[PDB]
Protein backbone atom coordinates (compact mmCIF):
# COMPACT_ATOMS: atom_id res chain seq x y z
CA UNK A 1 0.00 0.00 0.00
CA UNK A 2 0.76 3.74 0.18
CA UNK A 3 1.31 4.52 3.19
CA UNK A 4 5.09 4.77 5.00
CA UNK A 5 5.14 5.68 8.87
CA UNK A 6 2.91 2.56 10.15
CA UNK A 7 5.13 0.22 8.18
CA UNK A 8 8.71 1.58 10.48
CA UNK A 9 7.00 -0.06 13.57
CA UNK A 10 5.54 -3.11 12.57
CA UNK A 11 8.51 -3.55 11.32
CA UNK A 12 10.06 -2.72 14.63
CA UNK A 13 8.07 -5.14 16.04
CA UNK A 14 9.01 -7.98 14.69
CA UNK A 15 12.20 -7.05 15.55
CA UNK A 16 11.14 -7.42 19.45
CA UNK A 17 9.38 -10.66 18.59
CA UNK A 18 12.22 -12.70 16.60
CA UNK A 19 14.41 -11.83 19.36
CA UNK A 20 11.98 -13.10 21.62
CA UNK A 21 11.98 -16.00 20.17
CA UNK A 22 15.90 -15.83 20.60
CA UNK A 23 17.01 -15.77 16.85
CA UNK A 24 19.76 -13.00 16.46
CA UNK A 25 20.58 -13.06 12.67
CA UNK A 26 16.93 -12.57 11.44
CA UNK A 27 16.47 -9.76 14.49
CA UNK A 28 19.20 -8.33 13.29
CA UNK A 29 18.11 -8.40 9.24
CA UNK A 30 14.59 -7.40 10.55
CA UNK A 31 16.25 -4.69 12.13
CA UNK A 32 17.84 -3.02 9.68
CA UNK A 33 15.19 -3.28 6.48
CA UNK A 34 13.55 -0.85 9.82
CA UNK A 35 16.41 1.69 9.91
CA UNK A 36 16.04 2.03 6.06
CA UNK A 37 12.79 2.58 6.02
CA UNK A 38 12.76 4.99 8.60
CA UNK A 39 15.00 7.80 6.64
CA UNK A 40 11.61 9.14 4.98
CA UNK A 41 8.97 10.15 6.90
CA UNK A 42 7.70 13.82 8.48
CA UNK A 43 8.10 12.60 12.64
CA UNK A 44 9.03 9.59 14.12
CA UNK A 45 9.04 11.70 16.88
CA UNK A 46 8.86 8.99 19.70
CA UNK A 47 9.39 6.02 17.24
CA UNK A 48 13.07 7.58 17.33
CA UNK A 49 13.64 6.25 21.07
CA UNK A 50 11.80 3.01 20.90
CA UNK A 51 14.10 2.52 17.38
CA UNK A 52 16.73 3.73 19.44
CA UNK B 1 41.75 4.45 -44.13
CA UNK B 2 45.16 2.89 -45.75
CA UNK B 3 46.11 1.63 -42.19
CA UNK B 4 43.03 1.12 -40.21
CA UNK B 5 40.06 -0.08 -42.59
CA UNK B 6 37.32 -1.44 -39.97
CA UNK B 7 36.43 1.23 -37.19
CA UNK B 8 34.16 -0.23 -34.85
CA UNK B 9 32.36 1.30 -32.20
CA UNK B 10 30.96 -0.14 -28.96
CA UNK B 11 27.84 1.10 -27.56
CA UNK B 12 26.58 0.66 -24.61
CA UNK B 13 23.93 -2.53 -24.59
CA UNK B 14 20.53 -3.07 -25.42
CA UNK B 15 17.49 -4.42 -22.88
CA UNK B 16 18.32 -7.98 -24.60
CA UNK B 17 21.77 -7.93 -24.28
CA UNK B 18 21.73 -6.41 -20.62
CA UNK B 19 19.32 -9.66 -19.97
CA UNK B 20 22.25 -12.02 -21.66
CA UNK B 21 25.02 -11.13 -19.67
CA UNK B 22 23.29 -10.70 -16.60
CA UNK B 23 22.97 -14.74 -17.96
CA UNK B 24 26.21 -15.31 -18.35
CA UNK B 25 27.53 -14.20 -14.99
CA UNK B 26 24.72 -15.46 -12.55
CA UNK B 27 25.45 -19.12 -14.52
CA UNK B 28 27.89 -20.06 -11.37
CA UNK B 29 25.79 -17.73 -8.72
CA UNK B 30 22.79 -19.60 -7.26
CA UNK B 31 19.36 -18.19 -7.70
CA UNK B 32 16.46 -19.11 -5.35
CA UNK B 33 13.54 -19.47 -7.52
CA UNK B 34 10.74 -17.34 -8.83
CA UNK B 35 13.24 -14.55 -9.58
CA UNK B 36 12.32 -11.96 -13.01
CA UNK B 37 15.87 -11.30 -14.73
CA UNK B 38 14.05 -9.25 -17.66
CA UNK B 39 12.80 -6.55 -14.83
CA UNK B 40 15.98 -6.28 -13.50
CA UNK B 41 17.60 -5.28 -17.08
CA UNK B 42 15.30 -3.08 -17.44
CA UNK B 43 16.18 -1.06 -14.35
CA UNK B 44 19.48 -0.04 -15.96
CA UNK B 45 18.71 2.91 -18.67
CA UNK B 46 22.47 2.80 -19.99
CA UNK B 47 24.72 0.70 -18.24
CA UNK B 48 28.28 -0.50 -19.31
CA UNK B 49 27.83 -4.46 -18.88
CA UNK B 50 31.52 -3.79 -16.51
CA UNK C 1 -1.80 -36.99 -4.57
CA UNK C 2 2.06 -38.32 -2.88
CA UNK C 3 1.73 -34.99 -1.20
CA UNK C 4 -0.19 -35.54 2.49
CA UNK C 5 0.61 -39.56 1.36
CA UNK C 6 3.11 -40.24 4.15
CA UNK C 7 0.98 -39.81 7.05
CA UNK C 8 -0.79 -43.07 5.73
CA UNK C 9 2.54 -45.25 6.29
CA UNK C 10 2.93 -44.18 10.22
CA UNK C 11 -0.61 -45.78 10.54
CA UNK C 12 0.44 -48.67 8.85
CA UNK C 13 3.05 -48.92 10.96
CA UNK C 14 1.30 -47.97 14.03
CA UNK C 15 -2.02 -50.03 13.77
CA UNK C 16 -0.04 -53.22 12.74
CA UNK C 17 3.12 -54.05 14.19
CA UNK C 18 2.06 -53.02 18.11
CA UNK C 19 -0.96 -55.65 18.84
CA UNK C 20 -2.32 -53.59 21.55
CA UNK C 21 -2.18 -50.45 19.39
CA UNK C 22 -5.32 -51.14 17.31
CA UNK C 23 -7.54 -48.33 18.93
CA UNK C 24 -7.29 -44.96 17.67
CA UNK C 25 -4.93 -45.62 14.12
CA UNK C 26 -8.32 -47.04 12.64
CA UNK C 27 -10.55 -44.39 13.70
CA UNK C 28 -8.73 -42.11 11.93
CA UNK C 29 -7.24 -44.36 8.72
CA UNK C 30 -10.15 -46.10 7.52
CA UNK C 31 -12.43 -42.36 7.43
CA UNK C 32 -9.43 -41.53 5.58
CA UNK C 33 -9.05 -44.80 3.23
CA UNK C 34 -13.31 -43.97 2.53
CA UNK C 35 -11.64 -41.34 1.13
CA UNK C 36 -9.11 -40.14 -1.43
CA UNK C 37 -9.99 -43.14 -3.34
CA UNK C 38 -7.36 -45.25 -1.67
CA UNK C 39 -8.35 -49.06 -3.16
CA UNK C 40 -5.37 -50.93 -4.28
CA UNK C 41 -3.14 -51.31 -1.14
CA UNK C 42 -5.50 -51.66 2.02
CA UNK C 43 -6.37 -55.50 0.95
CA UNK C 44 -4.02 -56.59 2.92
CA UNK C 45 -4.06 -53.40 5.41
CA UNK C 46 -7.73 -55.20 5.56
CA UNK C 47 -6.87 -58.26 6.78
CA UNK C 48 -4.21 -56.90 9.46
CA UNK C 49 -6.89 -54.89 10.41
CA UNK C 50 -10.99 -55.88 10.86
CA UNK C 51 -11.38 -58.80 8.33
CA UNK C 52 -14.15 -56.93 5.46
CA UNK C 53 -16.57 -54.23 4.68
CA UNK C 54 -18.53 -53.82 1.55
CA UNK C 55 -17.25 -50.54 0.09
CA UNK C 56 -14.77 -52.20 -2.21
CA UNK C 57 -16.66 -52.50 -4.88
CA UNK C 58 -18.29 -49.10 -4.25
CA UNK C 59 -15.12 -47.37 -5.43
CA UNK C 60 -14.33 -50.31 -7.50
CA UNK C 61 -16.40 -48.64 -10.51
CA UNK C 62 -15.45 -45.47 -9.30
CA UNK C 63 -11.85 -46.06 -9.36
CA UNK C 64 -12.73 -48.22 -12.77
CA UNK C 65 -14.29 -44.71 -13.78
CA UNK C 66 -11.57 -42.31 -13.64
CA UNK C 67 -9.21 -44.80 -14.92
CA UNK C 68 -11.18 -44.94 -17.99
CA UNK C 69 -11.96 -41.29 -18.18
CA UNK C 70 -8.71 -40.27 -18.55
CA UNK C 71 -7.67 -43.16 -20.52
CA UNK C 72 -10.12 -42.16 -23.09
CA UNK C 73 -8.47 -39.19 -23.13
CA UNK C 74 -4.99 -39.66 -24.01
CA UNK C 75 -5.90 -42.17 -26.41
CA UNK C 76 -8.49 -39.55 -28.15
CA UNK C 77 -5.68 -37.39 -27.39
CA UNK C 78 -2.69 -39.12 -29.09
CA UNK C 79 -5.00 -40.36 -31.92
CA UNK C 80 -5.90 -35.97 -32.84
CA UNK C 81 -3.12 -34.15 -31.68
CA UNK C 82 0.22 -35.02 -32.86
CA UNK C 83 2.51 -33.23 -30.59
CA UNK C 84 5.36 -35.49 -28.35
CA UNK C 85 8.13 -35.37 -25.66
CA UNK C 86 6.85 -33.42 -22.67
CA UNK C 87 2.97 -32.82 -25.09
CA UNK C 88 0.02 -33.27 -23.79
CA UNK C 89 0.04 -36.70 -24.17
CA UNK C 90 2.48 -36.59 -21.52
CA UNK C 91 0.90 -34.46 -18.81
CA UNK C 92 -1.85 -36.77 -19.23
CA UNK C 93 -0.85 -40.12 -19.34
CA UNK C 94 1.62 -38.84 -15.91
CA UNK C 95 -1.66 -37.75 -14.79
CA UNK C 96 -2.39 -41.42 -15.13
CA UNK C 97 0.16 -43.15 -12.93
CA UNK C 98 -0.17 -39.89 -10.41
CA UNK C 99 -3.85 -41.28 -10.22
CA UNK C 100 -1.82 -44.56 -9.45
CA UNK C 101 0.46 -43.27 -6.85
CA UNK C 102 -2.86 -41.85 -5.29
CA UNK C 103 -4.84 -44.73 -5.17
CA UNK C 104 -3.45 -48.21 -6.79
CA UNK C 105 0.01 -50.01 -6.26
CA UNK C 106 3.34 -49.03 -6.95
CA UNK C 107 3.68 -51.36 -9.82
CA UNK C 108 1.30 -49.84 -12.67
CA UNK C 109 2.76 -46.65 -11.26
CA UNK C 110 6.23 -47.39 -11.51
CA UNK C 111 5.77 -48.94 -15.30
CA UNK C 112 4.24 -46.01 -15.86
CA UNK C 113 7.26 -43.88 -14.97
CA UNK C 114 9.52 -46.13 -17.11
CA UNK C 115 7.37 -45.72 -19.70
CA UNK C 116 7.28 -42.15 -19.28
CA UNK C 117 10.94 -41.69 -18.56
CA UNK C 118 12.45 -42.04 -22.18
CA UNK C 119 9.79 -39.72 -23.31
CA UNK C 120 11.03 -36.87 -22.19
CA UNK C 121 13.60 -34.50 -22.95
CA UNK C 122 14.05 -31.78 -20.00
CA UNK C 123 15.45 -32.39 -17.04
CA UNK C 124 12.97 -30.75 -14.91
CA UNK C 125 10.36 -33.63 -16.11
CA UNK C 126 12.69 -36.27 -15.69
CA UNK C 127 13.55 -34.98 -11.55
CA UNK C 128 10.27 -35.10 -10.73
CA UNK C 129 9.32 -38.28 -11.89
CA UNK C 130 12.34 -39.63 -9.51
CA UNK C 131 11.22 -37.69 -7.03
CA UNK C 132 7.85 -39.63 -7.49
CA UNK C 133 10.02 -43.01 -7.66
CA UNK C 134 11.75 -41.50 -4.25
CA UNK C 135 8.85 -41.30 -2.51
CA UNK C 136 6.72 -44.51 -3.68
CA UNK C 137 10.39 -46.05 -2.76
CA UNK C 138 9.84 -44.24 0.66
CA UNK C 139 6.47 -45.37 0.91
CA UNK C 140 6.78 -48.91 0.32
CA UNK C 141 10.55 -49.08 2.41
CA UNK C 142 12.10 -50.60 -1.02
CA UNK C 143 15.69 -50.55 -0.36
CA UNK C 144 16.50 -51.12 -4.53
CA UNK C 145 14.49 -48.41 -5.92
CA UNK C 146 15.97 -46.20 -4.05
CA UNK C 147 19.87 -46.76 -4.05
CA UNK C 148 19.55 -46.33 -7.86
CA UNK C 149 17.58 -42.99 -8.19
CA UNK C 150 19.68 -41.38 -6.07
CA UNK C 151 22.90 -41.79 -8.64
CA UNK C 152 20.29 -40.91 -11.13
CA UNK C 153 19.37 -38.12 -9.48
CA UNK C 154 23.02 -37.11 -8.54
CA UNK C 155 24.86 -37.92 -12.02
CA UNK C 156 22.21 -38.41 -14.56
CA UNK C 157 20.54 -35.46 -13.41
CA UNK C 158 21.95 -32.94 -10.57
CA UNK C 159 24.47 -30.91 -13.06
CA UNK C 160 21.54 -28.73 -14.53
CA UNK C 161 19.30 -27.19 -12.09
CA UNK C 162 19.51 -26.51 -8.93
CA UNK C 163 17.72 -25.92 -5.90
CA UNK C 164 15.34 -28.63 -5.87
CA UNK C 165 18.25 -31.14 -4.68
CA UNK C 166 18.14 -29.56 -1.26
CA UNK C 167 14.27 -31.42 -1.54
CA UNK C 168 16.64 -34.28 -1.87
CA UNK C 169 19.21 -34.06 0.57
CA UNK C 170 16.66 -34.04 3.24
CA UNK C 171 15.38 -37.39 1.38
CA UNK C 172 19.64 -38.47 1.36
CA UNK C 173 19.65 -38.60 5.22
CA UNK C 174 16.06 -40.32 5.40
CA UNK C 175 17.43 -43.01 4.10
CA UNK C 176 20.32 -43.12 6.61
CA UNK C 177 18.10 -42.53 9.39
CA UNK C 178 16.11 -45.99 8.77
CA UNK C 179 19.55 -46.99 7.88
CA UNK C 180 21.20 -47.92 11.10
CA UNK C 181 23.29 -44.72 9.62
CA UNK C 182 22.70 -42.69 12.82
CA UNK C 183 26.05 -41.50 13.35
CA UNK C 184 27.43 -39.26 10.94
CA UNK C 185 25.97 -39.06 7.56
CA UNK C 186 22.54 -37.91 8.85
CA UNK C 187 23.49 -35.38 10.87
CA UNK C 188 26.37 -34.02 8.43
CA UNK C 189 23.59 -32.86 5.82
CA UNK C 190 20.73 -32.37 8.37
CA UNK C 191 22.84 -29.40 9.66
CA UNK C 192 20.94 -26.84 7.05
CA UNK C 193 17.57 -26.65 8.72
CA UNK C 194 16.35 -23.53 6.59
CA UNK C 195 13.68 -25.67 4.49
CA UNK C 196 10.27 -24.32 6.33
CA UNK C 197 7.43 -25.45 4.65
CA UNK C 198 6.03 -28.20 5.27
CA UNK C 199 5.52 -29.24 1.56
CA UNK C 200 6.07 -32.65 -0.21
CA UNK C 201 9.52 -31.79 -0.74
CA UNK C 202 10.00 -30.92 2.93
CA UNK C 203 7.23 -33.14 4.44
CA UNK C 204 7.24 -31.95 7.73
CA UNK C 205 8.99 -28.81 10.00
CA UNK C 206 8.98 -29.48 13.62
CA UNK C 207 9.69 -33.21 13.65
CA UNK C 208 12.00 -32.70 11.01
CA UNK C 209 13.58 -30.40 13.57
CA UNK C 210 13.30 -33.07 16.50
CA UNK C 211 14.37 -35.90 13.81
CA UNK C 212 17.75 -33.45 13.32
CA UNK C 213 18.10 -32.98 17.21
CA UNK C 214 17.75 -36.62 17.88
CA UNK C 215 20.81 -37.71 15.79
CA UNK C 216 23.00 -34.45 16.48
CA UNK C 217 24.38 -35.92 19.45
CA UNK C 218 25.80 -39.11 18.56
CA UNK C 219 27.73 -37.15 15.87
CA UNK C 220 29.92 -35.03 17.97
CA UNK C 221 30.68 -34.85 21.66
CA UNK C 222 32.10 -31.75 21.84
CA UNK C 223 34.02 -30.93 18.63
CA UNK C 224 31.80 -27.84 18.80
CA UNK C 225 28.24 -28.89 19.40
CA UNK C 226 27.44 -26.30 20.98
CA UNK C 227 27.89 -23.50 18.19
CA UNK C 228 25.68 -25.71 15.32
CA UNK C 229 23.39 -26.82 17.71
CA UNK C 230 23.15 -24.68 21.23
CA UNK C 231 24.83 -20.86 19.90
CA UNK C 232 22.00 -21.44 16.37
CA UNK C 233 19.46 -19.85 16.65
CA UNK C 234 16.69 -21.15 13.50
CA UNK C 235 17.25 -24.41 15.55
CA UNK C 236 16.66 -22.44 18.69
CA UNK C 237 13.37 -21.23 17.86
CA UNK C 238 11.48 -24.69 17.57
CA UNK C 239 12.58 -26.23 20.23
CA UNK C 240 11.44 -22.92 22.50
CA UNK C 241 8.33 -24.38 21.37
CA UNK C 242 9.30 -27.99 22.36
CA UNK C 243 10.07 -28.15 26.07
CA UNK C 244 10.88 -31.64 26.97
CA UNK C 245 12.89 -31.51 23.39
CA UNK C 246 15.17 -28.67 24.89
CA UNK C 247 15.50 -29.90 28.12
CA UNK C 248 16.93 -33.20 27.24
CA UNK C 249 19.43 -31.09 25.40
CA UNK C 250 20.25 -28.91 28.44
CA UNK C 251 20.47 -31.45 30.98
CA UNK C 252 23.08 -33.40 28.94
CA UNK C 253 25.15 -29.94 28.00
CA UNK C 254 24.96 -28.37 31.68
CA UNK C 255 25.70 -32.35 33.09
CA UNK C 256 21.99 -32.60 34.72
CA UNK C 257 21.96 -36.11 34.95
CA UNK C 258 19.31 -37.31 37.05
CA UNK C 259 17.08 -35.27 34.96
CA UNK C 260 18.90 -36.17 31.65
CA UNK C 261 17.89 -40.34 32.19
CA UNK C 262 14.26 -38.97 32.84
CA UNK C 263 14.46 -36.88 30.01
CA UNK C 264 15.86 -39.82 27.77
CA UNK C 265 13.29 -42.12 29.53
CA UNK C 266 10.23 -40.46 27.78
CA UNK C 267 12.40 -39.96 24.58
CA UNK C 268 13.02 -43.90 23.90
CA UNK C 269 9.00 -44.47 24.97
CA UNK C 270 8.26 -41.22 22.40
CA UNK C 271 10.62 -42.89 19.70
CA UNK C 272 8.37 -45.87 19.47
CA UNK C 273 5.52 -44.24 17.40
CA UNK C 274 7.70 -43.69 14.39
CA UNK C 275 8.06 -45.80 11.74
CA UNK C 276 11.83 -45.30 10.24
CA UNK C 277 12.28 -47.12 13.87
CA UNK C 278 13.38 -50.72 14.04
CA UNK C 279 17.29 -49.03 13.39
CA UNK C 280 16.97 -46.30 16.50
CA UNK C 281 15.62 -47.69 19.46
CA UNK C 282 18.25 -50.55 20.97
CA UNK C 283 21.01 -48.89 19.47
CA UNK C 284 20.14 -45.33 20.28
CA UNK C 285 19.69 -45.59 24.18
CA UNK C 286 22.51 -47.42 24.76
CA UNK C 287 24.65 -45.76 22.72
CA UNK C 288 23.52 -42.30 24.78
CA UNK C 289 23.99 -44.30 28.28
CA UNK C 290 27.43 -45.26 27.19
CA UNK C 291 27.50 -41.27 25.87
CA UNK C 292 27.31 -40.01 29.35
CA UNK C 293 28.80 -42.35 31.51
CA UNK C 294 32.22 -41.43 29.20
CA UNK C 295 32.11 -37.29 29.64
CA UNK C 296 31.23 -37.83 33.39
CA UNK C 297 34.16 -40.43 34.32
CA UNK C 298 36.32 -37.50 32.39
CA UNK C 299 37.16 -34.85 35.08
CA UNK C 300 37.87 -37.33 37.94
CA UNK C 301 40.17 -40.25 37.76
CA UNK C 302 38.93 -41.11 41.89
CA UNK C 303 35.55 -41.44 41.70
CA UNK C 304 32.99 -43.43 43.96
CA UNK C 305 29.99 -45.19 42.97
CA UNK C 306 28.36 -44.17 46.35
CA UNK C 307 28.63 -40.89 44.43
CA UNK C 308 26.30 -42.30 41.60
CA UNK C 309 23.59 -43.11 44.28
CA UNK C 310 22.36 -39.63 44.30
CA UNK C 311 23.85 -36.77 41.79
CA UNK C 312 22.91 -39.69 39.07
CA UNK C 313 19.66 -41.21 39.85
CA UNK C 314 19.94 -44.05 42.50
CA UNK C 315 21.10 -48.28 42.36
CA UNK C 316 24.25 -48.62 43.70
CA UNK C 317 23.87 -52.32 42.47
CA UNK C 318 22.40 -50.83 39.12
CA UNK C 319 25.62 -48.33 38.01
CA UNK C 320 27.76 -51.34 39.06
CA UNK C 321 26.18 -54.00 36.64
CA UNK C 322 25.81 -51.37 34.11
CA UNK C 323 29.64 -50.31 34.27
CA UNK C 324 30.42 -54.03 34.17
CA UNK C 325 28.43 -54.73 30.64
CA UNK C 326 29.95 -51.76 29.67
CA UNK C 327 33.82 -52.45 30.34
CA UNK C 328 34.07 -55.72 29.13
CA UNK C 329 32.29 -54.51 26.34
CA UNK C 330 35.35 -53.30 25.22
CA UNK C 331 33.98 -49.66 25.43
CA UNK C 332 34.08 -46.94 28.39
CA UNK C 333 37.66 -47.13 29.47
CA UNK C 334 37.91 -47.14 33.38
CA UNK C 335 37.79 -49.96 36.06
CA UNK C 336 35.39 -50.48 38.47
CA UNK C 337 36.31 -52.50 41.84
CA UNK C 338 34.44 -54.04 44.56
CA UNK C 339 35.08 -53.39 48.18
CA UNK C 340 36.89 -50.12 48.29
CA UNK C 341 34.11 -48.85 46.19
CA UNK C 342 36.37 -46.80 44.18
CA UNK C 343 35.78 -46.42 40.16
CA UNK C 344 38.90 -46.08 39.60
CA UNK C 345 40.03 -44.84 35.46
CA UNK C 346 42.71 -45.70 33.22
CA UNK C 347 42.90 -43.32 29.89
CA UNK C 348 46.18 -43.64 28.16
CA UNK C 349 48.65 -41.15 27.71
CA UNK C 350 49.87 -39.76 23.99
CA UNK C 351 52.81 -42.11 24.17
CA UNK C 352 50.45 -45.28 24.73
CA UNK C 353 47.71 -43.72 22.38
CA UNK C 354 49.96 -43.53 19.74
CA UNK C 355 52.11 -46.79 20.35
CA UNK C 356 48.63 -48.50 19.50
CA UNK C 357 47.39 -46.94 16.48
CA UNK C 358 51.04 -47.54 14.73
CA UNK C 359 51.13 -50.85 15.65
CA UNK C 360 47.85 -51.57 14.49
CA UNK C 361 48.52 -49.95 10.47
CA UNK C 362 52.00 -51.39 10.91
CA UNK C 363 50.62 -55.20 10.64
CA UNK C 364 48.15 -53.81 8.30
CA UNK C 365 50.66 -52.81 5.74
CA UNK C 366 52.80 -55.52 6.48
CA UNK C 367 50.19 -58.10 5.99
CA UNK C 368 49.55 -56.48 2.78
CA UNK C 369 52.76 -56.50 1.14
CA UNK C 370 52.73 -60.39 2.57
CA UNK C 371 50.15 -61.40 -0.14
CA UNK C 372 51.52 -58.63 -2.72
CA UNK C 373 55.15 -60.26 -2.89
CA UNK C 374 53.21 -63.73 -2.87
CA UNK C 375 51.38 -62.48 -6.21
CA UNK C 376 54.89 -61.50 -7.66
CA UNK C 377 57.46 -63.67 -8.15
CA UNK C 378 55.47 -66.87 -9.02
CA UNK D 1 41.34 -72.76 -7.78
CA UNK D 2 39.82 -75.69 -5.43
CA UNK D 3 41.95 -77.42 -3.11
CA UNK D 4 40.02 -80.35 -2.96
CA UNK D 5 39.08 -79.63 0.68
CA UNK D 6 35.63 -78.64 -0.25
CA UNK D 7 33.44 -81.61 -0.22
CA UNK D 8 30.07 -80.39 1.37
CA UNK D 9 29.95 -76.31 0.18
CA UNK D 10 18.41 -52.39 9.85
CA UNK D 11 17.28 -56.25 11.09
CA UNK D 12 20.78 -57.60 11.12
CA UNK D 13 22.47 -55.40 9.02
CA UNK D 14 25.21 -54.14 11.33
CA UNK D 15 23.92 -55.57 14.37
CA UNK D 16 26.08 -58.24 15.59
CA UNK D 17 28.46 -56.47 17.55
CA UNK D 18 25.82 -54.56 19.47
CA UNK D 19 24.11 -58.08 19.72
CA UNK D 20 26.86 -59.83 20.85
CA UNK D 21 27.24 -56.83 23.74
CA UNK D 22 23.54 -56.99 24.64
CA UNK D 23 20.38 -59.25 23.66
CA UNK D 24 17.62 -59.69 25.58
CA UNK D 25 18.08 -57.54 28.97
CA UNK D 26 15.05 -56.50 29.24
CA UNK D 27 15.41 -54.37 25.85
CA UNK D 28 12.61 -51.60 26.48
CA UNK D 29 14.84 -50.47 29.49
CA UNK D 30 12.18 -48.16 31.15
CA UNK D 31 10.23 -50.49 33.78
CA UNK D 32 13.60 -51.48 35.82
CA UNK D 33 16.34 -49.50 34.07
CA UNK D 34 14.28 -46.05 34.63
CA UNK D 35 11.92 -47.40 37.19
CA UNK D 36 14.85 -48.14 40.62
CA UNK D 37 13.69 -44.60 42.27
CA UNK D 38 10.41 -46.55 43.73
CA UNK D 39 12.80 -49.16 44.91
CA UNK D 40 15.22 -46.42 46.83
Amino acid sequence: MDDKALLVEVQLLESKTYHALSNLPKARAALTSARTTANAIYCPPKLQATLD
Amino acid sequence: PGRIDRKIEFPPPNEEARLDILKIHSRKMNLTRGINLRKIAELMPGASGA
Amino acid sequence: PKNPDLRIAQLRFLLSLPEHRGDAAVRDELMAAVRDNNMAPYYEALCKSLDWQIDVDLLNKMKKANEDELKRLDEELEDAEKNLGESEIRDAMMAKAEYLCRIGDKEGALTAFRKTYDKTVALGHRLDIVFYLLRIGLFYMDNDLITRNTEKAKSLIEEGGDWDRRNRLKVYQGLYCVAIRDFKQAAELFLDTVSTFTSYELMDYKTFVTYTVYVSMIALERPDLREKVIKGAEILEVLHSLPAVRQYLFSLYECRYSVFFQSLAVVEQEMKKDWLFAPHYRYYVREMRIHAYSQLLESYRSLTLGYMAEAFGVGVEFIDQELSRFIAAGRLHCKIDKVNEIVETNRPDSKNWQYQETIKKGDLLLNRVQKLSRVINM
Amino acid sequence: MSEKKQPVDEDNWDDDNVEDDFSNQLRAELEKHGYKMETS
